[PDB]
């Protein structure tokens, strides 16, 4: 999840943008 | 940009400041 | 507790402490 | 919604936790 | 509620939020 | 103190509220 | 330093940074 | 107090200072 | 992404987000 | 300038990585 | 006044703090 | 730099006034 992506690991702004609603 | 760790308060800070108005989830769980 | 005036992101940073590991949604209007 | 009421006038945690997941 | 590890200014910031009006001390030595 | 309750050890905003004045 | 212009939880920030480890006590009117 | 006059004035670090324990 | 209305500490905090491990600066008028 | 702007209008996320290193 | 580890955007929030309407860079590649 | 000088090792808040313009 976005923890995972985010934080464990690293990711964009635009990933971030994947947990908009 | 680029790609960081954000982690707790800052991910969702990162995710308010990306989603603004829109509004985000945050689910840790998954 | 004591009643809150969060605006911005620091209602989202309140909604962290709040929630904690269920996480949460942030829902503005429009 | 809360995201307005929080800033515009009061809310309490209470009301935020309604919020969680 | 949740329990979570709250280190540094973001526990003071959790404190803001607890405390509010009542205000807080943040003494860390103890 | 605080930071061993609340930053090394978990801790929940009930416990936190034993800081406030 | 420069002066400041602090509400809210960043007033506790800033309280936070100034302090370090001697902590510190927040006591807003009322 | 500093609480408000940071808030609706200016303070310097100086006086935050004073707050320390 | 959307649009920002970002004040004080909050326009630092997107910068640091924004920029990563590029830096920024932070150039307030006067 | 940005800063003004940003707080006194609104500004983008692209406007702001003008201000990067 | 105290030295600590101040990182991350906490660290580009203590530069705000300190520099204020001075600006600053945050230059972490040096 | 900065981040070697306040993240890695600890810094002062007048250290921290280097990196102002
Ligand atoms: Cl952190
Ligand atoms: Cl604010
Ligand atoms: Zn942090
Ligand atoms: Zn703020």
């Amino acid at each position: 999840g976005i923890v995972e992506q985010c934080c464990t690991s690293i990711c964009s702004l635009y990933q971030l943008e994947n947990y908009c609603n | 940009f680029v790609n960081q760790h954000l982690c707790g308060s800052h991910l969702v800070e990162a995710l308010y400041l990306v989603c603004g108005e829109r509004g985000f989830f945050y689910t840790p769980k998954t």
